[PDB]
């Protein structure tokens, strides 16, 4: 109905590049995420991506079926979590402006690097900025105090390394630079401990790089 | 759409919140009750970085803490609890102060008595190049509170 | 640094009284004490003729008098702020006076919060022991018996902390004492037996019984009628064993009651102070029967007239009653024994000057003779007035207004004050008396429960009659004023801040900077701008109109179009109330952070933000001796030197504010201005005068490192031969004091002390100078008192 494509094509679009979104762009992986009770304390988990396939492939058969999900999207995060924590403070900003925009509801080795130029290319878009931040540049050793991640990691790497790398054609074969991106999220998996946020990040850009890589030719 | 000085007061906060050697300010103190500073947009951690309320121990080892609740000489107020004296006898007693000094302390009597408790290496350097990258090697401190205080100036 | 403070007008607030048998059994004293001063008075049939006053080291908040057995004459019990506590004698020889102290000593535990209803004091009639409650849920008695003369103490445990009032019983076989105390369930009246042998409470005469939501004072009537008489906002009860009475007149329940005193040794008649100036009194009926026996049967309370707002109340003779007065004149009344031609039974005989509350003060020279003169807002509601004090002792007119003054500022191109003020109208509003607000020669108004409304008045300065008086908007408060010349303007404008007030709003979202003209005889508007909060003070700057509003300190121009607009501003703040200047620094003081020193750099247009004070202080004012030297006061009563650091290895060193001077001043320092009251045309170089609430008006001055190293050598010699009343020392009298941390005082000369070297007698004078001569420093003295 009219509901439902304004839903689809206005709120949707505007909450999926929120710089807050993407923590709320897939399921909640309890088991990487390490949320013992969570699974137990909230009987319907609920996110945005469900909203979105479900409205892609009219699952629904009303419009409010859709805005029941969004507050319970909402209201899970409020139960399992206590006032102060930052996903608190996200699910706090994306009610609000929810509420504003809900008013207006009317009534070949040559083409693998390419490829892969391609996909670092990619990895730089400001459509994922929000959270591939981290990476874009060395990870200084001084400037963030990690004394022992000189020695903790052997072999340092970054996103604007690899472009340089390959605008300097250092690369024989894709498979090098396809070993580099999986050392570079490797590193910050096995420095750091599962529940830091910048895991969840590393989680996610890896994620998108190999729906991408998957299909080098 | 998220304004630019809220995005960086937002990673500010997050990257923040990982160092051990961050020591904000407690949530409980009366600011955080006289509506000085707003709890709600991110912005705050920036104005406390400011005012040096949020320091970090390794370059600031010996900072005077600021006291949770005023002396209840300037407010009359104890400590979340409503105040034993009339409201007459203080009116009274806020009359001998100057004319400015009686504003303030008026207001904040008026808003602290209806509080209610709420159940509670160094990044110096990273953070200074992030916020001076934005308005435009080594740093402290100093450098961060030095360059917050411009972009605050220039930006809200 | 270093620095020179000596007192220039005594205070004159009273904040506690008492009547006995002091300087002699034949006589009648009436013992006032304000602030750090103690007098004594002797009552005859003319009045009241002083005998002698003394200075205290320590704030005097408890004073009493009792009479213990084997006395012929009664002793007196004064317990500071600073917790001294001592017990005096008032003893004579022929024409000399002396006060011999008994017994000393200090109070103060280790640990504790100290109760908000403040420090309180009594004594059993009996002279057994001496009460004292110092800190919640903790009573502290001290045993009177000769042998106490170092006043050991013995706490006891409190049931309950919230303690209101308490005070002790008349006739019973041990000390008794009653209290009202708050709980969740309500307020209670309560009784202990205080048994000196246990050191212990054990349960009184009487059960505790549930009284009125506000009662908040206790009354302990003398033999036969017993009991104690809770007074409350809107009924008054008498509580004794079995027996009960209640009375709920509905002529008090108008304004609350404030003070009270026993008149008759009997017990029958009471006097209860008001707070709007209302005197009532308190008569208690007796009733026999055929047992022999008496009992009260009825309470009675009628208006006898009106006085000073009260402090404090007690009775001589003759219906002869003293009036002391925080907010006013002090004054004695007779109580004559008919109604004087319009209802009231009161007459004033004498009235006493009292300075203070001083809330601002600005130096002229209406002479324009090179001679001091200070104009000092006092007083509050129906008391306000404007103290004009110049040098002769002083000379003190007075200018009553009936309305609370605020702000003042002298325009000379006129030759008129400037004064805000506000009165206390009830809600539509209706007046409550005639005030300078609508007595003024021509008036306007602005058009673009209690509640205040506030007018500008315009005062001529040879005549101090209202010249107009400008009303400002609905529920507006104005809060700073200041006469200058903007820019190329050749006009002369009053500026005013004012801050919107709300209900709901925690901090202001509303305000105005009002540009005011006076020419013609007559007040109008000439530019106003809207700002999005409060404006807590205003300044000249160079041509330009500095302001802060809210946490932001802002700058104004003056465009040729009779605008103001802004140039540039600042964000670094909690609250910015105060502001002062010279050449182009800029010294806000904050509401917690203390000092923030600023300088306005002319070739880029911005604040350079140059240094800060991080030590948290509450500030009242603050004010700039010199390019580098910073002056500020705290509600502690205290005073402390902020200098920019000369010597700094680091940026991060250049950046403190270093507290080079800390003096407890004794008072509450409420404004800063530049001036003296001697003419010109030395030892101490510039000045600076401060008000106080306590009247006490004082001066502040710079001394070169030669004087101050002499003048400390000075002050110390003389602390091993003055005999401070009630053997309190000197240091721990001027010691910086707050909740957080206690210092040693450093920096400043304490004025007060160094003058009274011209006192002592010769032999003495010798003993100090001993290893030079006194009239070599005698000479020093003299040039310095040259100065007040
Ligand atoms: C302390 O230094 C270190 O560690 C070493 C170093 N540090 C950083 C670094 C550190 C932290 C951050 C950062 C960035 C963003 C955030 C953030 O946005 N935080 C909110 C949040 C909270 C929970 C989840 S969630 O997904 O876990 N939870 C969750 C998800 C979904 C749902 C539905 C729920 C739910 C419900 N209903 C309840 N919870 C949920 C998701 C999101 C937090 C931290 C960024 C960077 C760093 C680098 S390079 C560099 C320049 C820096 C600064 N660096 C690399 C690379 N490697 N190491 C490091
Ligand atoms: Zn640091």
């Amino acid at each position: 109905t009219n509901q439902l494509q304004y839903l689809l094509r206005v709120v949707l679009k505007t909450l999926w590049k929120h710089q807050f979104a993407w923590p709320f762009q897939q399921p909640v992986d309890a088991v990487k995420l390490n949320l013992p009770d969570y699974y137990k304390i909230i009987k319907t988990p609920m996110d945005m991506g469900t909203i979105k396939k479900r409205l892609e492939n009219n699952y629904y058969w009303n419009a409010q079926e859709c805005i029941q999900d969004f507050n319970t999207m909402f209201t899970n995060c409020y139960i399992y979590n206590k006032p102060g924590d930052d996903i608190v403070l996200m699910a706090e900003a994306l009610e609000k402006l929810f509420l504003q925009k809900i008013n207006e509801l009317p009534t070949k080795v040559s083409e693998q690097l390419k490829c892969c130029s391609g996909i670092l290319k990619e990895m730089f878009a400001k459509k994922h900025a929000a959270y591939a931040w981290p990476f874009y540049k060395p990870v200084d050793v001084e400037a963030l105090g990690l004394h022992d991640y000189c020695d903790i990691i052997k072999h340092p790497m970054d996103m604007s390394t690899i472009k340089s790398k390959l605008e300097a054609r250092e690369y024989r074969d894709a498979q090098e630079f396809g070993a580099d991106v999986r050392l570079m999220f490797s590193n910050c998996y096995k420095y750091n401990p599962p529940d830091h946020e910048v895991v969840a990040m590393a989680r996610k850009l890896q994620d998108v790089f190999e729906m991408r890589f998957a299909k080098m030719p | 759409n998220l304004s630019p000085l809220e995005s960086l007061a937002w990673q500010v906060k997050c990257l923040l919140k990982y160092s051990t050697t961050w020591k904000p300010l407690n949530p409980n103190s009366w600011l955080y009750h006289a509506k000085l500073l707003d709890p709600s947009t991110p912005v705050h951690i920036l104005r406390e970085i400011g005012l040096r309320l949020s320091h970090c121990s390794h370059c600031v080892p010996k900072l005077e803490p600021i006291p949770e609740w005023p002396p209840l000489a300037s407010c009359g107020v104890p400590p979340f609890q409503k105040p034993l004296t009339s409201p007459s006898r203080l009116s009274r007693d806020h009359a001998t102060l100057n004319g400015a000094l009686q504003f303030a302390t008026k207001q904040l009597s008026r808003t602290l008595s209806r509080a209610t408790p709420i159940p509670e290496g160094c990044c110096c350097g990273w953070l200074t190049k992030t916020v001076k990258e934005t308005t435009r090697t080594t740093y402290s401190y100093t450098d961060f509170q030095k360059a917050v205080n411009k972009l605050l100036t220039a930006s809200l | 640094s270093y620095n020179y403070v000596v007192t220039a007008q005594k205070p004159t607030a009273v904040n506690g009284c008492v009547t006995g048998h002091f300087t002699s059994a034949e006589d009648l004293n009436l013992l006032i004490a304000k602030n750090t001063r103690l007098e004594i008075y002797v009552v005859t049939a003319e009045g009241l003729r002083p005998v002698k006053e003394v200075g205290m080291y320590g704030k005097i908040a408890v004073m009493e008098l009792f009479r213990p057995k084997g006395e012929s004459k009664d002793l007196l019990f004064i317990l500071t702020a600073k917790y001294n506590a001592c017990i005096l004698e008032y003893k004579q020889s022929g024409e000399s006076i002396d006060i011999i102290t008994r017994a000393h000593g200090n109070v103060q535990d280790r640990i504790g919060r100290p109760s908000e209803t403040g420090i309180i004091g009594i004594i059993d009639p009996e002279c057994r022991m001496i009460g004292l409650r110092l800190y919640d849920g903790l009573f502290k008695v001290i045993p009177l018996d000769r042998d106490n003369k170092e006043l050991k103490a013995f706490n006891i445990r409190l049931e309950e902390l919230h303690v209101i009032d308490v005070k002790f019983l008349y006739g019973c076989q041990a000390p008794t004492i009653c209290f009202v105390y708050q709980d969740p369930q309500g307020r209670h009246v309560k009784t202990y037996e205080v048994s000196l042998r246990e050191k212990e409470f054990n349960k009184g005469p009487w059960k505790q019984e549930n009284v009125e939501a506000e009662a908040s004072m206790v009354i302990a009537v003398p033999e036969p009628f017993g009991g104690a008489i809770i007074i409350g906002q809107e009924s008054i009860t008498y509580h004794n064993g079995d027996k009960y009475l209640a009375i709920a007149p509905p002529i008090i329940k108008q304004s609350t009651i404030v003070c009270h005193n026993r008149v008759d040794p009997n017990g029958s008649r009471y006097l209860l102070g008001d707070m709007e100036g209302r005197l009532f009194m308190l008569l208690l009926e007796k009733e026999e029967q055929m047992d022999g026996t008496v009992t009260l049967k009825d309470l009675r309370v009628e208006l006898l007239g009106e006085t000073s707002i009260a402090e404090c109340l007690t009775y001589l003779d003759n219906g002869v009653v003293f009036v002391g007065s925080r907010l006013g004149d002090s004054q004695l009344v007779k109580l004559n024994v008919d109604s004087n031609e319009q209802g009231s039974y009161v007459v004033a005989m004498e009235t006493f000057t009292n300075l203070g509350p001083i809330v601002d003060m600005c130096v002229v020279d209406l002479e324009r003779q090179g001679q001091g003169q200070l104009v000092t807002c006092s007083g509050a509601f129906k008391e306000g007035s404007l103290r004009i004090i110049r040098n002769g002792k002083l000379h003190i007119r007075t200018v009553p207004l009936y309305e609370s003054p605020r702000k003042i500022c002298y325009q000379e191109v006129s030759q008129c004050f400037g004064v805000l003020s506000s009165r206390i109208e009830v809600q539509g509003t209706t007046a409550l008396r005639p005030s300078a607000s609508t007595q003024a020669l021509s008036s306007s108004v602005s058009s673009s429960e209690e509640v205040e409304v506030h007018n500008l008045l315009i005062i001529d300065q040879h005549t101090f009659e209202v010249l107009h008086a400008h009303q400002f908007l609905q529920n507006e408060y104005a809060l700073s004023l200041v006469s200058c010349k903007l820019g190329k303007d050749p006009n002369t404008y009053f500026i005013v801040g004012t801050a919107m007030v709300y209900p709901e709003e925690a901090e202001p979202k509303q305000g105005r900077i009002v540009v005011f003209q006076y020419s013609d005889g007559k007040l109008q508007t000439v530019a106003e701008k809207e700002v999005k909060g409060a404006v807590y003070s205003m300044v000249e700057f160079n041509g330009k109109l500095l302001a802060s509003i809210n946490s932001t300190v802002r700058l104004y121009e003056w465009t040729t179009e009779k605008e103001l607009r802004t140039e540039c501003n600042h964000y670094n703040n909690i609250m910015a109330l105060y502001l002062k200047t010279k050449g182009d620094f800029i010294l806000v003081g904050d509401l917690m952070r203390s000092v923030l020193l600023l300088a306005y750099k002319p070739m880029e247009g911005n604040f350079e933000e140059i240094a800060r004070d991080f030590n948290p202080n509450w500030m009242s004012a603050v004010e700039i001796l010199d390019d580098d030297n910073f002056l500020g006061a705290e509600n502690a009563f205290n005073l402390f030197v902020c200098q920019k650091d000369s010597a700094a290895t680091t940026d991060e060193e250049r950046q403190h504010l270093q507290e080079v001077g800390l003096f407890h001043l004794g008072e509450f320092v409420n404004v800063f201005c530049h001036g003296s009251l001697v003419m010109q045309n030395t030892p101490t170089q510039g000045s600076v005068l401060f008000g106080t609430v306590n009247g006490m008006i004082g001066l502040v001055t710079s001394l070169s490192e030669s004087w101050y190293n002499l003048l400390l050598d000075m002050q110390n010699r003389l602390n091993k031969v003055i005999k401070s009343v009630g053997k309190i020392e000197h240091s721990f009298w001027r010691s910086f004091h707050t909740e957080r941390k206690t210092e040693p005082a450093t920096g400043f000369i304490d004025g007060d002390l160094i003058e009274s070297f011209l006192d002592i007698s010769r032999p003495k004078m010798q003993e100090v100078v001993a290893n030079a001569t006194a009239d070599d420093l005698i000479k020093v003295v003299e040039e310095l008192t040259r100065i007040h």
